[PDB]
């Protein structure tokens, strides 16, 4: 069918260059216009610009202007962003898409693109734990904790995505001390608990540290 | 040069697919006005068409068909009048420019001067990579009085549209570009007039007009709807001829003009027959017949009694309905020095058709036509027997004149013969058209003819392919009889000469008359050697002889 | 440069319906009819509803219908399906060949006024030792957007310290959680004996308290 798959993630430092792949599929590549928006962490979307992958025409932002490039690579049906001289704050999602009458209806996967001064540190895998003493009545809670940790994402599966229930997870904001914190919850019956097996994916492939943290009474 | 004639192929496929394109570039190169039919197809994917480039008018319908190129460079066509129609409705045509087995196809139409269309309507179909039909205004494209604003677009398609230029107005554009903004000329016109350059009265265009204007007079028009005449449009050209208003008889009018397409002319272009009323034609009006001056043109005229019957060839009165020459008409042109039609032998002729129990021409009924000496519309050859080697029951015909072409482009076609040579020796002209030849494998000689002698217009060329190599020729043997001045020839020998460096004993070269020695003994004329009296001079003395009879011969 | 104006704002209620708008100058909205609108889930690309002004893609649900007078700009959602919560964008072309997109709005629709369920956590015997005791609240189901937290480190009214995120409104059940826990490396948690939680929240009956205390089983 129709595919836009993109790079994965990426974290670069302050004064250096991005450069994002896009490669189409399942459709004629020369055929489209691609387009370039991005999503800075909640806020809105960002339209960079768009390629004609027949000519090579490219209109461009008007405050991204000096700073970006597209092109396209019939060969290979690729499209490349190219973001030099980042500086923060293009920290963002990235999408390229598949552009129609002047509207995109078929997106890539996301590229988050990390930009920060700062290096790579882990999470902090902490299990909060229920018993009776967290019995509200029948119906239980519990979930690990994540503190103090760099960059993004955290995945937090429950028993290998397998219970998919009651779990409820919440937004990395940024403290005091610079790097982000969050929860884990499982809406779970203290019907059961403990007894059965709650198990955190707790990844962090910034750091690589895939750790799994069951939390039982 | 400035006009060109179009073609009328319709859609029917290339015989010549390798000279094809190579055909197109040689009618349009030069060429700002076609009197005739836009025709366009066919053409392979990777074809340069930078010859299209100067056309802005086109008197009938344009076709851009079955094709895989992926522009079609007419930014500058302007008008077209649709004299003649597509399917007789359409003056615009594009269809099946698609994949049939980065993709092929026409993306964009482009037509970014089109304002007017006179006559006929648009159809558009079966066309996967192209955009932005459907964005525009057609029927300010159409003309007022333009009866048959039909129009039948496709939008199927298998890819999608960026938007229209930002400065589109109301986004309608021939393409992606600014510069294909499609331009109004005729819905935004202030009072009912028909024609404007601008929202206010003062844009109007003179009415005399047809696509646009610079200005408000008839000297500021983009396309004269009637006839240009100059710097200026009018409804129709100065008269010939004044009368006397007691007398009433001719005076030659001074500033008088003929009409030539769209045009008012002083006079017509070299292979159109002047006119009694003041028209250039390819055909005469019903009453009159040719004339010729010394001066080398020809004229129309009328006759003194109903006029002495002539021998019409195909296409023509009688025989517009017939495809081929064939032995249920081979009589009909019992010696005839000059055909007004056209001939063509087809695989059809020498076969039988036995769909209406119809003979096979035979070989030697061919011969009806070793009189004939001009031929008004065009010649084509695509079968002929096996037996003969050349087209030698044509070495009389002198001039074919192309007023009428085949598919509209070719006054000479032989292909898919078995010739060994062309003998045509007194062929001096191809009066419009071209040439092509093609797919004779023993067609030697051809090489040999001085094709550059026969053309009149720049627009002509020979076009041959798949014809017995000249390396093959030269190779084995076959070349011009060394008496062939200048080294031209139809043909092997003395009699296929295009020209005698030496002396003419009937159809046939040598290099000496028989003035000094030599048997059935003669005499020398205009570069020829006729015979002596059954009785004169039978001696060994010195010049002997001086003419034909008894008469003239010295006893 | 220079962004088209939307609100955040639409509510409404389920059955029906309300609109949103866009809006912007003749230069983009109010000069093209490329103007396209797109539904963002959370955590996801865009999703492509609807474009031109007014018209649906395939599997795109009757009775979304944008249309209006330029310069706005205005898509309309009608019976309000429970699940249409996301963030919503308009975009437009652009006198300078650009794409440019609206500031978003946070469709979100009413229900049940409910109250929330407040289990009450540490961090861990893990957590602890590396100078670190974060006492813990979560929001598990409710409506609307705020409440009033109060930690109690032995009956002290702390501020600052006192973290915060927000999950989307939930997609079954039109809730809403929230973060909120406190800072407490191992120097501030030693001479305080019991932490309770309070969670005044104007759906329960009056205040509710659910309690843990430090050192307990
Ligand atoms: C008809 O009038 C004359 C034809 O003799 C044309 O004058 C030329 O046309 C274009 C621009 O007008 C250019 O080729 C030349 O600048 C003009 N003068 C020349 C050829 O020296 C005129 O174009 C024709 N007008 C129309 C409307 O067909």
């Amino acid at each position: 069918e129709v595919q836009l798959v993109q790079s994965g993630a990426e974290v670069k430092k302050p004064g250096e260059s991005l450069k994002i792949s896009c490669k189409g599929s399942g459709y004629s590549f020369t055929s489209y216009w691609i387009g370039w928006v991005r999503q800075a962490p909640g806020q809105g979307l960002e339209w960079m610009g768009w390629i004609s992958a027949y000519n090579g025409n490219t209109n461009y932002a008007q405050k991204l202007q000096g700073r970006v490039t597209m092109t396209t690579d019939t060969s290979t049906s690729t499209a490349y962003m190219e973001l030099r001289s980042l500086r923060s704050d293009d920290t963002a999602v990235y999408y390229c898409a598949r552009e129609g009458d002047g509207a995109f209806d078929y997106w890539g996967q996301g590229t988050l693109v990390t930009v920060s001064s700062a290096s790579t540190k882990g999470p902090s895998v902490f299990p909060l734990a229920p018993s009776s003493k967290s019995t509200s009545g029948g119906t239980a809670a519990l979930g690990c904790l994540v503190k103090d940790y760099f960059p993004e994402p955290v995945t937090v599966s429950w028993n290998s995505g397998a219970l998919t229930s009651g779990v409820h997870t919440f937004p990395a904001v940024l403290q005091s001390s610079g790097l982000y914190s969050l929860s884990s919850v499982v809406t779970v019956p203290s019907s059961s608990l403990g007894t059965q097996t709650y198990i955190c994916n707790v990844n962090h492939k910034p750091s690589n540290t895939k750790v799994d943290k069951k939390v039982e009474p | 040069t400035q006009v060109c004639t179009g073609t009328d192929m319709k859609l029917r496929l290339p015989a010549s697919p390798e000279t094809h394109l190579d055909m197109l570039r040689h009618l349009y190169q030069g060429c700002q006005v076609v009197q005739g039919n836009l025709e366009l197809t066919y053409l392979p994917t990777n074809a340069s068409l930078s010859f299209l480039q100067d056309i802005q008018e086109v008197q009938g319908y344009v076709l851009i068909a079955h094709n895989q190129v992926r522009q079609v460079p007419l930014q500058r066509l302007r008008i077209v009048r649709g004299t003649q129609l597509f399917e007789d409705n359409y003056a615009l045509a594009v269809l099946d420019n698609g994949d049939p087995l980065s993709p092929g196809g026409l993306r964009e139409l482009q037509l970014r001067s089109l304002t007017e269309i006179l006559k006929g309507g648009v159809l558009i179909q079966r066309n996967p990579q192209l955009c932005y039909q459907d964005t525009i205004l057609w029927k300010d494209i159409f003309h007022k009085n333009n009866q048959l604003a039909l129009t039948l677009i496709d939008t199927n398609r298998s890819r999608a549209c960026h938007p229209c230029s930002p400065m589109c107005k109301g986004s309608r554009c021939w393409g992606e570009s600014s510069e294909d903004c499609q331009s109004l000329t005729r819905t935004v016109c202030a009072g009912g007039c028909a024609r404007c350059k601008g929202p206010l009265p003062t844009d109007c265009c003179h009415e005399q007009c047809a696509a646009g204007c610079t200005g408000p007079k008839h000297s500021d028009c983009l396309a004269c709807l009637h006839f240009n005449h100059s710097g200026i449009c009018e409804l129709h050209c100065p008269a010939l001829v004044t009368y006397n208003t007691d007398t009433f008889e001719s005076m030659p009018n001074p500033e008088g003009r003929y009409t030539f397409g769209a045009s008012c002319v002083t006079a017509c272009p070299y292979n159109y027959l002047s006119t009694d009323v003041g028209s250039c034609t390819l055909v005469c009006p019903l009453h009159n017949q040719e004339v010729t001056a010394e001066d080398g043109t020809q004229r129309c005229e009328k006759c003194s009694k109903p006029c002495a019957r002539v021998c019409y060839g195909l296409g023509m009165e009688h025989l517009r309905e017939v495809r081929a020459v064939t032995s249920a008409n081979i009589q009909e042109f019992a010696g005839c020095k000059k055909i007004f039609g056209s001939l063509a032998f087809l695989p059809e002729s020498f076969d039988g058709d036995p769909a209406s129990n119809t003979a096979p021409l035979q070989p030697e009924q061919l011969q009806v036509f070793e009189t004939l000496e001009e031929i008004t519309g065009y010649l084509y050859i695509s079968a002929w027997p096996d037996s003969l080697p050349d087209l030698s029951v044509f070495q009389n015909l002198q001039v074919i004149r192309g007023r009428i072409l085949h598919n509209g482009a070719y006054s000479l076609t032989l292909q898919g013969l078995g010739i060994s040579w062309l003998g045509l020796r007194s062929l001096r002209e191809l009066g419009s058209g071209l040439a092509l030849i093609h797919h004779n494998t023993h067609l030697c000689f051809v090489h040999t003819v001085p094709w550059d002698q026969l053309f009149r217009n720049p627009h002509q060329a020979l076009l041959h392919t798949a014809n017995r190599p000249e390396d093959e020729c030269v190779g084995e043997g076959l070349a011009c009889h060394q008496l062939c001045a200048r080294g031209h020839c139809w043909g092997p020998g003395p009699t296929q000469c295009v020209n005698c460096s030496q002396f003419l004993r009937g159809q046939e070269c040598v290099e000496e008359c028989r003035v000094l020695q030599g048997l059935p003994r003669e005499y020398v004329n205009a570069r020829h050697c006729l015979p002596c009296h059954p009785e004169c001079q039978p001696q060994n003395g010195s010049v002997t002889c001086f003419g034909p009879e008894a008469d003239q011969c010295v006893a | 440069q220079s962004a088209l104006t939307q609100p955040a704002s639409v509510s409404g209620s389920p059955g029906q319906s309300i609109t949103i708008s866009c809006t912007g100058t003749s230069s983009d909205v109010g000069g093209y009819n490329y103007v396209s609108w797109y539904q963002q889930h959370p955590g996801k690309a865009p999703k492509l509803m609807i474009y031109d002004v007014s018209k649906r893609p395939s599997g795109v649900s009757n009775r979304f219908s944008g249309s209006k007078s330029g310069n706005t700009a205005s898509l309309t959602i009608s019976g309000l399906q429970a699940e249409d919560e996301a963030d919503y964008y308009c975009s437009s072309y652009t006198s300078s060949s650009t794409l440019v997109f609206g500031g978003g709005t946070k469709l979100t629709v009413l229900g049940t006024v409910a109250a929330p369920s407040v289990f009450i956590f540490p961090p861990s015997d893990e957590q602890l030792k590396s100078g670190t005791a974060s006492v813990v609240c979560l929001l598990n189901n409710f409506y609307p957007r705020e409440a009033k937290v109060q930690w109690k480190v032995d009956n002290a009214l702390q501020s600052g310290n006192s973290q915060e995120s927000v999950t989307e409104q939930d997609s079954k059940d039109s809730t809403y959680s929230l973060s909120s826990t406190l800072t407490l490396s191992k120097a501030d948690y030693e001479k305080h004996k019991v932490y309770a939680c309070e969670v005044t929240h104007q759906g329960l009956s009056s205040p509710v308290t659910k309690s843990f205390n430090r050192g307990e089983c």
